[PDB]
């Protein structure tokens, strides 16, 4: 929210790093179930989708304006799974992604990336 | 194309074709092996039982995937040869494929 | 029609009760009823039966059951592999096993439940049956051990006297061993 | 690199077996034929050679 402010009235281009989000949902979960709301796959509270709309969705480029808010946050889903529901819903939510994979990493090639599942 | 056995017996070869060579000048025949492949127009090489047609590794070390004459069994000269004939067949089947 | 030897139910029974008589379709499709498929079946039971076993039947009795089972056993892992060559690239005794095997499978096995003559037995009946089948086989081996014609043994009239054996009726059963048996002794003398 | 996940795959990976299992079932009885044809070659080999060597 310090981003809209720097973006919209004062004109800037701002790259925002929200590194790690996996702790997010973790804490999120806690309130969830400690109250009583329903689970909805893998025991993350099911309304997740919405809360994870509001974080990524603010950004973009306003009309006939100046400025920019580009978000790169970095997920840290466990294992090299791709159906642990965190990175799941992010998938719809953000547009595209690029993956690091152990797949390369053993070979020592830095900074690994694969093309194979990066859309953008 | 080519073969070897003792000179004393070799002559016969030497008549029609079989531009053979000695076979008691080496008891390794590797020497000959290579020489043979120098021209390589000989797709046939065969040897007596004087050597043994079992350590082909020479050929494998030289041809190295360029299949060139399988060393074939001859036998110095008949005096009996039919005993180990039906044998040579059986000796093969057990250690190839499956054992009976 | 969960179709396994693994879903709870079965492997529970298996735990408590003692004997398992597996029946299976496959063996059955070739025809041979009952089709209790032996190779997968078991019965922990036998042990404690041995006393009464030996009392009543014969007294060399156990020694037979264990002896004969080996037959099929030593066919199972021979056939398995080597049978993708038929019964002609085998050697001497090799054929002998499965020829005998045939007999274990063409008589000692398969009965029927549609014969007044046979669909019922008693110990003492079967005993002779099995007895003969070792007793023809050990001497079958004395033939091939001298290298006699093999595929001749396989055509001798003696086998037919086995061939009828199941059909032998229970009143005639004693006698039928009586003549038949000692004849075995004599078919090997012939060669 | 990855342990296969936790759902979807049951059916697919079972049909992995269906293909494999049936494939490898039959690959043998593919091969049975060639073993037959090996025999054809096996008889034939030395016959005359050994003969006409000797005179």
């Amino acid at each position: 929210t310090v981003a809209e402010y720097l973006a919209f009235e004062h004109d800037y281009h701002v790259l925002v790093i929200l590194t790690d989000m996996t702790n997010y949902c973790e804490a999120l979960r806690e309130i969830g179930a400690a109250r009583e709301e329903i689970p909805g796959r893998r025991g993350y509270p099911g309304y997740m989708y919405t809360d994870l709309a509001t974080i990524y969705e603010r950004a973009g480029v306003v009309e006939g304006k100046k400025g920019s808010v580009t978000q790169i946050p970095i997920l840290s889903m466990p294992d090299d799974d791709r159906t642990h529901p965190i990175p799941d819903l992010t998938g719809y939510i953000t547009e595209g992604q690029i993956q690091l994979s152990r797949e390369l990493h053993r070979k020592g090639i830095y900074p690994p990336i694969d093309p194979l599942p990066s859309l953008s | 194309m080519a073969v070897i056995a003792d000179p004393e017996t070799a002559q016969g070869f030497r008549l029609a074709g079989l531009e053979g060579y000695g076979a008691s000048s080496a008891e390794e025949a590797q020497s000959l092996l290579e020489t043979l492949v120098e021209r390589g127009g000989y797709a046939l090489v065969a040897v007596d039982e004087a050597l043994l047609p079992d350590p082909e590794r020479a050929v494998e070390r030289l041809m190295r995937g360029r299949d060139l004459p399988v060393l074939l069994p001859i036998a110095g000269l008949k005096e009996a040869f039919q005993g180990h004939d039906v044998e040579g067949y059986m000796r093969e089947l057990v250690r190839k494929t499956i054992g009976f | 029609p969960g179709g396994d030897m693994s879903e709870p139910v079965t492997q529970s029974t298996l735990r408590i009760v003692g004997a398992f008589w597996r029946l299976d379709a496959s063996l059955a499709f070739r025809r041979h009823f009952p089709a209790i498929n032996w190779n997968g079946s078991y019965s922990l039971f036998t042990s404690a039966l041995d006393p009464w076993y030996r009392e009543n039947v014969a007294e060399d009795y156990p020694e037979l059951r264990d002896a004969i089972s080996e037959l099929l056993q030593r066919e199972a892992g021979l056939q398995e592999i080597v049978q993708l060559v038929g019964p002609d690239a085998l050697q001497d005794a090799e054929r002998l096993v499965i020829e005998v095997g045939r007999i274990i499978r063409e008589d000692f096995l398969q009965q029927n439940a549609y014969h007044e003559v046979d669909a019922y037995c008693s110990m003492k009946k079967a005993y002779g049956i099995m007895k003969m089948i070792l007793a023809f086989y050990k001497e079958a081996e004395a033939a091939i051990k001298r290298g006699v014609s093999i595929d001749e043994i396989l055509q001798l009239p003696v086998l037919e006297r086995i061939g009828r054996a199941r059909y032998v009726s229970e009143e005639e059963f004693p006698a039928y061993f009586e003549e038949a048996m000692k004849e075995i002794q004599g078919a090997f003398k012939a060669l | 690199s990855q342990v296969s996940p936790t759902r979807m795959n049951l059916l697919q990976r079972r049909g992995q077996l269906r293909l494999a299992q049936k494939g490898v079932d039959l690959l043998k009885k593919k091969r049975d034929a060639l073993v037959a044809e090996f025999f054809g070659l096996v008889r034939e080999a030395m016959e005359a050679r050994k003969a006409l060597d000797q005179a």
